[PDB]
């Protein structure tokens, strides 16, 4: 009633052990980060194992099947004949 | 007030408060890997290091001129131009076979006067 | 151009190396100093002329 | 109303800040005439005719 | 106090007050068999025992969380008949829905119950709230009697009992203690207890105009710069 | 009226006094403050006009059910 | 409540001045005067009924004493200035709720959008039309006079009119669609064939 | 391993259709358009809710009670209700 | 800097999820987004790394070329 | 407060007139009513609704010219998935009885009632091109119009 | 009162004690300049950023819910559960993938996000102290 | 107030025409920076500051 | 049916303006003008008014310049 704290009335070991609607909240937040640590760790797991397969694949899109070459060495494009020709005499 | 000094540190490097004003400022140590992921670029080094003197013919040096019209390469994918939106949705993508040059029009160009490029405001 | 918004005298000091050799915190030391010496100037100017 | 003499000085402060930043303001002047006049006549109506015309 | 004036407040293009069949262009026609030949349609003739099923799962399926407490099924009951007693005393004519209330009613209560099997229908929680709010009180005067105290609510009890002898003993002219003298007896009691605790402001505006906020603090000034802790 | 002043003395004509005091403040007071969400021990203002129903003599019975008299009362009917 | 009080503290601020604790400063209302409200000369009255109850209707006593200003109103610029930063959207949203009462229809408040981002969007390319006056002035090429409306014999470029004609057949050179050519990929064959030769 | 995961590329993107940067900036707006709207309807049907379930009875026709105000009646009654029906008990059932 | 900022912006994600791991979780009505979430989150991070991941190959197929091809014309 | 606010009154009555128009019996209101949001950017170009999107892309109408397309595309498909739920006997909710005993004539019959009843709907687009060639032919006289 | 500010507490603790018990009350100046630096509660010691967060975060979350709580294109095209005429439910996984391509909002954010931007003309600007370069500069 | 909208267009009408008409628009601006800055620290106190300052 | 008592309003006081400018705006100003600032704030607006205009005089001169 009368010893509810006054943050001008107020001592050091008070303040330092107020623990006000604020915290109250943040403990709220906190039970939730608390129990999202196997979701999120379960994704991360999984870029971990999905690292792996990923570096196989960029090794297979920029060397190939034999080492001359992936898919990295194309280019194409949706210019017809006269557009291409078209283009070489712009330059 | 401590705010205010702790503004006045960062504006020491910043400079100016107000955003999409102005640029910070960090002098920075000269080493031999200033710019080294742009050194084969030309114009940059033109930029950077040379400030021209203007003559009496007040005008750009020919060969600057030359150079820059020279046209660069613009993307044909394009979103924004609402004819392209619908068109290039039934465009095939065609394997354009490198014929041994470093300067295939595969795409349009970025000139003003290109028939692909002609809805495009160069400012 | 430090104090402008969007400027676009580019050609005034914007893109050019600025330091000087003044106190730094500039804003908290220097520039308030100038406002001292203003506020100064102007009430020695009234307490003068009236 | 305390402070209409000071917040007229940082009222034009700004203004002049954007003027004497902004170079080429008559090609924004100039550039901004075409939708003033398409807007306003074709949103009259709607806004304020409507209010002593047809509905 | 304050009555809608228009009259023409409850019509509709469809009658006077009529929420059950608005009037609109596609109406519903009949169909003869001897010129249809195939048709699709999604009523049925299956809401009546979808009506009790659902019922009895609503019910089976929040007790699950009630812990046996009798008291609370009781309450719960009450309630959920409220909910499926809707259809029947509404001044809606329920009967009389465009493509038939019944299966739009029981297509209603299935999505409410689906939140119910996962418990977390807004009904439930607010159950679960409002029952520890209530437990901790009775257990507060449970304990208070086990030490032999006496609760806030038997002083009050006590002290209206006797307050009570007070005005019958002068009220002798008459004889008739009305419910009327009685009631007011308790709440001149009840203000007066009300004002004596430390409760956060309700009302608007105190005794003046002014409004009883912490922002309501106004010139003139008087209060220094703020102290610190204490050590 | 329909001319009320200029632009700036605007939020000026709103205050209403029930004092004489002066000089008054001008801010005239839109909502009540409710910096913390507090449950009130306030019972709900929804119970206003509901007509009698079960719950009032599921009620009954439990505060009867509080007095030794009242647990007669309540076995016998 | 419990914690009302330390968080009534936390949520706003007080005034810390003593201002009016010195009772012979205090303002009679004669510093800060409205001047166009409907009650103007009632609140004149107010202020002539102050300084006359001080004086017991004696104002030679106010002509020889000494006047003051308001002192209450002290560094109050600085301190809307200080909200502001603290949290502008909360200065903004009460100081102009009286004024968004009355809500105008969706045309105008799309108008004062369009206009205003419209504004904003050529103000952004003319900074832009900057930078490149400044690489031409580099380039060596001195330059007269600013901005491009040629007062000369050229060819000038206002600006796209910001309506849906000119919005479905111009728009703006994207910067980041101007690419390296991709011929440039194929110099990594080198690599592949050095690769194989030492036997990598 | 396998060339689907080529798909996660867009450093060389150009080469193919350099169409996904400029998709996803669509859908970014019309993810934002779409939370203005259904935010709007779906939240301003406080107002009529809140009006109808304190303005919408009438004395010629009879009220019944929710599922909400049987619970807050029974079991989140405060302490002057209890004292209240007991005062009324005690004294006109009990003394009369 | 450009992978370390979309690797700190799959972060906040992940921050978004834990913040609101309950309504995520229990609501019935966000389940589409609990059960593709990590889907979505699995995809961003090939994005990434596959870009770093290439980006890293190339660098180094540059440096062993200018080197060897720097003794062969010596 | 929603009873001051004209913000929020505005926005309130809006919307709850566009959900009771549900009596209309169109289809699932939960359905359609997204489509709404992206028809209200093509043809509220018109009072300049998009003012909004004019710094979140290259191109101020963006979202405009995806929403008429995807106007289009959805409208296209509600005919078609109305004849996937008549089923096999689609022909019959549309044409009704046959007449001769030849499957072959009635096959030509039974199609040009199926081209009809997409011609009634793809046919309302000439309506779309009326109103944007009326609007380009109003642009034009106003950002011709003299000034000297 | 937050877990930061706790951490300040126990580490400018006898800072405290010099200017609230021997500066706050000493005499004259000295009395005015410790109670104005004065260590306690925080005056309007809100962060107004954390609340937007909390305000915007629960805002388009109750969006998600509507956007994500479609009934099933799958199970309509049986006319056997619940739907009979359903001529649009092919719009019923457009919002649900419109919230969760809202997931990139901030990974793809910009241009330098989308692509590798070395081999966009931008790029070289940034590198000239962003500076105009001609258009074709990335060629030469 | 019957015609703030109309008011509005005609107002920044006659603005655009004094902006499309002024050429060197920020020659003014620059040239009115230091009057401003003069009569506005000069004249503070006999209109505003007084209120609050000294006398 | 809307007002049709304020049609043409617009066009009524533009034509009451020209026939009478100080007295379409003396009266349209009446009520503003009882509360009348200092005399230095008078002379401001008058000094910064006039000093715009001498400044547009000056900048139209300058134009005749580059135009010969
Ligand atoms: C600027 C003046 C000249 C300078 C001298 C100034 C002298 C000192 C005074 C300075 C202060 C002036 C105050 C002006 C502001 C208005 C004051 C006011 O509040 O009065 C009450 C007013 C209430 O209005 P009301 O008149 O009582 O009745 C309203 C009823 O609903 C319906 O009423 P109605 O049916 O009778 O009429 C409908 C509509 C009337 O219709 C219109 O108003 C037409 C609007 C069309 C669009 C115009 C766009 C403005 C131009 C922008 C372009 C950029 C500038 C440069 C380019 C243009 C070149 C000319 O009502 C209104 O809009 C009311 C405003 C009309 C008068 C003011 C209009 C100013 C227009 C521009 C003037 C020219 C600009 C010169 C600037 C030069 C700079 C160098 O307050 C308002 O709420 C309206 C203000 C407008 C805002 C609309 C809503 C915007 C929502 C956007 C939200 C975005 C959120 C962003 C958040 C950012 C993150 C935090
Ligand atoms: C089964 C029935 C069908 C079901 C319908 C279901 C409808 C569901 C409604 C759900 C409502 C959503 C709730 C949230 C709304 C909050 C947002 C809002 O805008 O409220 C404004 C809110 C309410 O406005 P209000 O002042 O009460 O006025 C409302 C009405 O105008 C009333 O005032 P009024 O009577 O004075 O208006 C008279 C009207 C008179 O209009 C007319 O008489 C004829 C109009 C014909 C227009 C001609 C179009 C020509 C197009 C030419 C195109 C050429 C170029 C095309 C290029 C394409 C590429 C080739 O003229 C107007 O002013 C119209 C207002 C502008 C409407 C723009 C959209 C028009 C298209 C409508 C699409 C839906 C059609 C449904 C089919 C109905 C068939 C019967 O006011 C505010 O300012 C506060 C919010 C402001 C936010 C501005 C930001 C806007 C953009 C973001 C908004 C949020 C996301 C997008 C929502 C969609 C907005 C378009
Ligand atoms: C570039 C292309 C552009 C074109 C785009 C078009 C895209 C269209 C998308 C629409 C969706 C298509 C997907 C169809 C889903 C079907 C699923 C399904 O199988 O469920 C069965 C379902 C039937 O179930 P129900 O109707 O609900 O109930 C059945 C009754 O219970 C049954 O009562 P019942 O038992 O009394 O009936 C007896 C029996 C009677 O059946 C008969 O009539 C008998 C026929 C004769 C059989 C041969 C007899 C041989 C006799 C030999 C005798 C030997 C004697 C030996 C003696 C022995 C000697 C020892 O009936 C049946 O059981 C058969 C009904 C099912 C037939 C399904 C036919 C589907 C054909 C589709 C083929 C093409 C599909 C391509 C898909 C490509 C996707 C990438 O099929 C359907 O509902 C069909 C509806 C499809 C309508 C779609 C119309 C859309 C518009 C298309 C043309 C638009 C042109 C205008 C273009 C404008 C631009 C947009
Ligand atoms: C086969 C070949 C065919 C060849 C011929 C083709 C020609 C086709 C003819 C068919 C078209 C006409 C259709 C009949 C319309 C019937 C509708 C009706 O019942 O009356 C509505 C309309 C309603 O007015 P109201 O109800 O009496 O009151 C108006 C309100 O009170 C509002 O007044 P307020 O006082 O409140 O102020 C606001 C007012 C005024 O607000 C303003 O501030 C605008 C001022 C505009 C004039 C000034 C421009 C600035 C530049 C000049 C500066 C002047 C002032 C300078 C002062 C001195 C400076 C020191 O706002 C207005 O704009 C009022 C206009 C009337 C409403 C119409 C809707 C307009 C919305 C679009 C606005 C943008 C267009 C503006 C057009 C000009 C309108 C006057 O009355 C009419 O004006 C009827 C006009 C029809 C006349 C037809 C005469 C015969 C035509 C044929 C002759 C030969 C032509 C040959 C042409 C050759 C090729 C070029
Ligand atoms: C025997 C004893 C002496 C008897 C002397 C006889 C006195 C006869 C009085 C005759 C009255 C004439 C009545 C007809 C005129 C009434 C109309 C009028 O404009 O009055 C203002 C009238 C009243 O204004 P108010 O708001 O009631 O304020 C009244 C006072 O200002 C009070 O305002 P406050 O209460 O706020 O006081 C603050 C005061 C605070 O002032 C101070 O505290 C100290 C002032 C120190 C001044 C330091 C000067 C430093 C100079 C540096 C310059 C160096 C550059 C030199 C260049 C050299 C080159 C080498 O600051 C001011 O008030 C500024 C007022 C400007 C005064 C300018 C004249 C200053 C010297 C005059 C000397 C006259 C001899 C007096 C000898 C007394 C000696 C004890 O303003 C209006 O509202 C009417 C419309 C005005 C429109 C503006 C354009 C008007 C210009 C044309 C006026 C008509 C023709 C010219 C008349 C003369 C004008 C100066
Ligand atoms: C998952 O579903 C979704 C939601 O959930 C429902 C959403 O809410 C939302 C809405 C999202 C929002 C409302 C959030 C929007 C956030 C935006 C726009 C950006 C926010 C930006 C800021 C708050 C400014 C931050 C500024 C910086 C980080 C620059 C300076 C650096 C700072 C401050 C940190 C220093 C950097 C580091 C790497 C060190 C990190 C330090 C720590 C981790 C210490 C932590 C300490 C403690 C005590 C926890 C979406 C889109 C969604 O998809
Ligand atoms: C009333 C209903 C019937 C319609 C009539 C209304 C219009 C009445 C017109 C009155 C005009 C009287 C004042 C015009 C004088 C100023 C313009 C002028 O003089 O013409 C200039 C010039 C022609 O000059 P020259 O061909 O070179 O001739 C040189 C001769 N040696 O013409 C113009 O500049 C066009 C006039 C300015 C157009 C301004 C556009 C205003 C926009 C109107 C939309 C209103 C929207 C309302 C919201």
């Amino acid at each position: 009633p009368q010893l509810w704290p006054n943050p001008n009335k107020l001592r050091f070991a008070d303040l330092y052990k107020y623990q006000g609607v604020e915290m109250k909240k943040i403990n709220d937040s906190i039970k939730n980060y608390k129990a999202a640590k196997f979701y999120i760790g379960g994704i991360l797991g999984g870029c971990l194992v999905f690292k792996f397969f990923i570096d196989a694949a960029v090794d297979k899109y920029i060397f190939g099947e034999n080492g001359n070459g992936g898919k990295f060495l194309e280019m194409q494009t949706i210019n017809s004949n006269y557009d291409y020709y078209y283009n070489r005499q712009f330059q | 007030f401590v705010m205010y000094a702790f503004a006045a540190k960062v504006l020491d490097h910043l400079g100016n408060p107000f955003p999409f004003s102005g640029h910070g400022q960090i002098v920075a140590a000269a080493d031999r890997w200033n710019h080294w992921d742009v050194r084969c670029y030309d114009n940059v080094m033109k930029a950077l290091k040379y400030i021209r003197i203007p003559t009496v013919q007040n005008n750009i040096p020919e060969a600057t001129r030359w150079y820059g019209r020279q046209p660069g390469h613009l993307l044909r994918a394009d979103t924004y131009w609402i004819p392209n939106l619908v068109s290039q949705r039934f465009a095939k993508h065609q394997p354009a076979h490198w014929d041994g040059t470093q300067n295939m029009p595969i795409f349009r160009l970025a000139d003003p006067k290109h028939k692909d490029s002609y809805m495009v405001q160069f400012r | 151009n430090s104090a402008l918004i969007g400027s676009e005298n580019q050609s005034d000091s914007m893109n050019e190396l600025n330091t000087n050799f003044s106190m730094t915190y500039y804003i908290l030391t220097v520039l308030p100093g100038k406002f001292i010496y203003w506020i100064y100037e102007i009430l020695h100017t009234f307490f003068v002329v009236c | 109303m305390s402070r209409k003499f000071l917040l007229t000085f940082w009222g034009g402060f700004f203004v002049l800040n954007f003027g004497m930043a902004t170079v080429d303001l008559n090609w924004i002047m100039k550039s901004t005439y075409i939708p003033w006049i398409f807007w306003f006549q074709l949103m009259y109506f709607y806004v304020e005719g409507k209010n002593s015309m047809f509905m | 106090g304050y009555k809608i004036r228009n009259k023409s407040i409850f019509w509709t293009r469809a009658g006077w007050k009529n929420n059950w069949h608005p009037k609109n262009f596609n109406a519903p026609r009949p169909s003869y068999g001897e010129f249809t030949m195939g048709i699709r349609c999604r009523n049925d003739h299956h809401s009546f025992l979808r009506y009790v099923q659902t019922y009895r799962n609503m019910s089976r399926h929040c007790k699950q969380y009630f812990l046996g407490d009798k008291q609370l099924e009781e309450t719960f009951i009450l309630g959920l008949r409220s909910l499926f007693l809707v259809p029947y005393d509404s001044q809606c004519l329920t009967d009389q829905i465009k493509h038939g209330g019944e299966r739009r009613f029981v297509d209603q209560l299935d999505r409410d119950f689906e939140l119910i099997s996962y418990n977390t229908h807004p009904y439930q929680l607010f159950t679960y709230t409002v029952r520890n709010e209530h437990l901790a009180w009775k257990n507060e005067q449970y304990e208070k009697i086990q030490k032999g105290e006496k609760t806030f609510e038997q002083e009050l009890l006590d002290y209206l009992d006797e307050q009570v002898l007070a005005e019958k003993a002068k009220l002798r002219d008459g004889q008739n203690f009305s419910i009327e003298r009685m009631t007011e007896i308790a709440l001149h009691v009840f203000r007066k207890a009300r004002a004596g605790k430390v409760r956060p402001a309700q009302d608007v505006r105190g005794p003046d105009g002014n409004v009883n906020d912490f922002l309501e603090q106004r010139r003139p000034f008087e209060h220094p710069n703020p102290t610190g802790v204490t050590h | 009226t329909l001319q009320w002043g200029s632009l700036a003395e605007r939020p000026m004509v709103d205050r209403v006094m029930s004092t004489s005091t002066w000089p008054v403040p001008y801010y005239q007071r839109l909502f009540k403050a409710y910096p913390i969400r507090e449950k009130k021990d306030k019972m709900s203002l929804l119970l206003s006009d509901i007509d009698i129903d079960d719950t009032n003599w599921y009620q009954a019975k439990d505060f009867l059910r509080g007095s030794f008299r009242g647990r007669q009362i309540v076995d016998y009917v | 409540s419990l914690h009302e009080k330390m968080q009534t503290d936390y949520l706003w601020v007080k005034d810390h001045s003593q201002a009016d604790s010195w009772a012979k400063a205090r303002t009679h209302g004669y510093n800060y005067i409205a001047h166009t409200v409907p009650n103007k000369k009632e609140r004149y009255e107010m202020i002539w009924r102050s300084m006359g109850k001080s004086t017991d209707w004696e104002l030679e006593k106010f002509r020889l004493g000494k006047k003051f200003p308001d002192r209450g109103n002290k560094r109050r610029w600085f301190k809307n200035l200080f909200r502001l930063i603290k949290n502008p959207m909360g200065y903004i949203f009460w100081k102009t709720y009286k004024a968004r009462l009355a809500k105008p229809s969706l045309i105008v408040t799309s108008m004062f959008i369009g206009f205003t981002l419209g504004f904003i969007k050529l103000k952004a390319q003319s900074i832009a039309y900057s930078k490149k006056q400044y690489a031409t002035l580099r380039a060596g090429k001195n330059i007269e006079g600013s901005g491009q409306v040629h007062f000369g014999y050229h060819d000038q470029k206002w600006g796209m009119p910001a309506i849906p004609m000119f919005q479905l057949m111009y728009y703006e050179l994207p910067g980041n669609s101007i690419v390296v050519n991709p011929c440039r990929n194929q110099n990594y064959r080198l690599y592949f064939e050095m690769r194989k030769k030492l036997g990598i | 391993i396998l060339d689907y995961l080529f798909l996660l590329d867009l450093n060389d993107d150009l080469t193919r259709k350099a169409v996904f940067e400029q998709v996803i900036i669509f859908i970014f707006i019309y993810c934002t358009m779409n939370f203005l709207a259904w935010s709007t309807v779906v939240e301003l049907i406080w107002p009529t809710h809140f009006f109808n379930r304190r303005h919408s009875s009438s004395q010629e026709f009879i009220r019944f009670r929710t599922y909400t105000e049987v619970l807050l009646k029974i079991s989140a009654y405060n302490d002057f209700f209890y004292v209240l029906n007991n005062y009324y008990y005690n004294q006109k059932l009990i003394l009369k | 800097a450009t992978a370390l900022y979309k690797s700190s912006a799959l972060a906040g994600n992940l921050f978004l999820y834990a913040y609101n791991y309950n309504n995520f979780t229990a609501n019935i009505r966000l389940r589409t987004m609990r059960y593709l979430f990590p889907v979505v989150s699995l995809a961003i991070f090939g994005n990434i790394y596959w870009d770093y991941r290439s980006q890293l190959v190339k660098v180094n197929l540059f440096d062993e070329y200018i080197q060897a091809r720097a003794q062969e014309l010596v | 407060n929603p009873n001051t606010e004209e913000n929020t009154i505005d926005s309130d009555y809006l919307a709850a007139s566009g959900t009771v128009e549900a009596e209309k019996e169109i289809t699932s209101i939960d359905d359609y009513l997204g489509l709404v949001f992206a028809i209200a950017y093509v043809f509220g170009v018109f009072f300049y609704v998009h003012g909004w999107t004019s710094m979140l892309s290259h191109a101020v109408l963006l979202l405009s010219c995806y929403s008429i397309i995807i106007m289009f595309l959805f409208i296209l498909g509600m005919p078609t998935l109305l004849l996937y739920d008549f089923g096999i006997f689609f022909l019959a909710y549309l044409k009704g009885a046959g007449k001769y005993i030849s499957s072959v004539a009635e096959m030509m019959f039974d199609y040009t009632a199926c081209l009809v009843f997409y011609i009634r709907i793809l046919a309302q687009w000439i309506r779309v091109v009326l109103m944007v060639v009326t609007f380009i032919s109003l642009s034009h006289y106003v950002s011709d119009f003299d000034i000297t | 009162m937050n877990p930061i500010q706790k951490a300040w507490l126990k580490i400018l603790e006898p800072v405290s004690y010099v200017i609230n018990e021997k500066m706050a009350k000493r005499t004259g100046i000295i009395g005015k300049l410790g109670r104005f630096f004065a260590i306690g509660p925080r005056e309007y010691g809100v962060h107004p950023i954390n609340r937007m967060f909390i305000f915007m975060n629960r805002k388009y979350m109750a969006f998600q819910a509507v956007a994500l709580h479609r009934y099933s294109f799958v199970k309509s095209l049986t006319h056997n559960g619940f739907h009979m005429l359903r001529v649009f439910r092919h719009f019923a996984f457009v919002l649900p993938a419109t919230v969760l391509a809202g997931l990139g909002l901030f990974v793809y954010w910009g241009d330098d996000n989308k692509c590798y931007s070395p081999d966009r003309f931008p790029y070289l600007k940034k590198r000239a102290g962003d500076m105009a370069l001609p258009l074709n500069s990335l060629n030469q």
